[PDB]
């Protein structure tokens, strides 16, 4: 990136609030978040498409629960040849305390880390 | 001593069966309720009291149903939130190890979090 260039996705503005809203734990400053990056000029294919009903909306109580929405959500493969054994490690417990499913990637495991801690 | 106890319930068991044999039933369900097995005698006529226990040999006729519980196990109950999450946090139960959930309360759900 630089100013007098291209757009691109992944910015300074839109990840440093991405981080100051995952490491406070507020929604408000998520939702700040995702109202900046679904206002620039579109970029992808996905950008020009939109949503439009016919009903009636319905309250928030009534939707399905965070989860079995969240055990939706996966993460995909990451080598620990690439990333670091602790970043590695971090993933694969956090995608596994919600209920949700991990992945090991190529490169292989650690066969001590078979067993819960 | 434990055995006085056991030897007061057994002496106390066998005086009702006794009581019963003598009567002509051979089990207990058979006398419940049966009011009309009893009658009221006066102390005698110096003492001059009007008392009527009619009012407690009165019988109301059942219908359909028997004169006593006729149902097994407890009477149970409705079932609230606490069962989504006994059948979500599953790991916990078979795995050992730690959870995180998320969901929606409403003032129409008792006990949140007993059942676990």
């Amino acid at each position: 990136f630089r100013k007098s260039g291209d757009r691109h996705g992944w910015e300074g503005g839109v990840i440093h609030t991405l981080q100051q809203a995952v490491t406070n734990d507020s929604y408000t400053t998520f939702k700040k978040y995702s109202e900046q990056v679904n206002k620039r000029p579109p970029m992808q294919l996905r950008d020009l498409l939109e949503l439009r009903s016919t009903k009636a909306p319905v309250p928030v109580d009534e939707v399905e629960s965070i989860t079995a929405i969240r055990k939706r959500f996966i993460t995909p493969g990451m080598s620990m040849g690439a990333l670091s054994p602790e970043a590695h490690g971090t993933l694969n417990v956090a995608m596994n305390r919600i209920g949700a499913k991990s992945d090991s990637g190529e490169g292989g495991e650690d066969p001590a880390r078979f067993r819960p801690d | 001593t434990p055995e006085k106890v056991v030897n007061l319930f057994t002496f106390l068991a066998e005086e009702v069966r006794e009581i019963l044999a003598g009567l002509g039933f051979r089990s207990l369900n058979e006398v419940i309720g049966r009011t009309d097995l009893l009658h009221q005698v006066s102390r005698g006529a110096e003492h001059l009291d009007d008392l009527d226990l009619n009012p407690r040999l009165a019988q109301v006729d059942p219908g359909e149903n028997a004169r006593y519980c006729t149902l097994q196990g407890r009477n149970e109950v409705p079932d609230t939130l606490d069962a989504r999450i006994v059948a979500d946090a599953r790991p916990l139960f078979e795995e050992g190890e730690k959870m995180q959930l998320a969901y929606n309360a409403r003032n129409t759900q008792r006990a949140i979090g007993t059942r676990l």
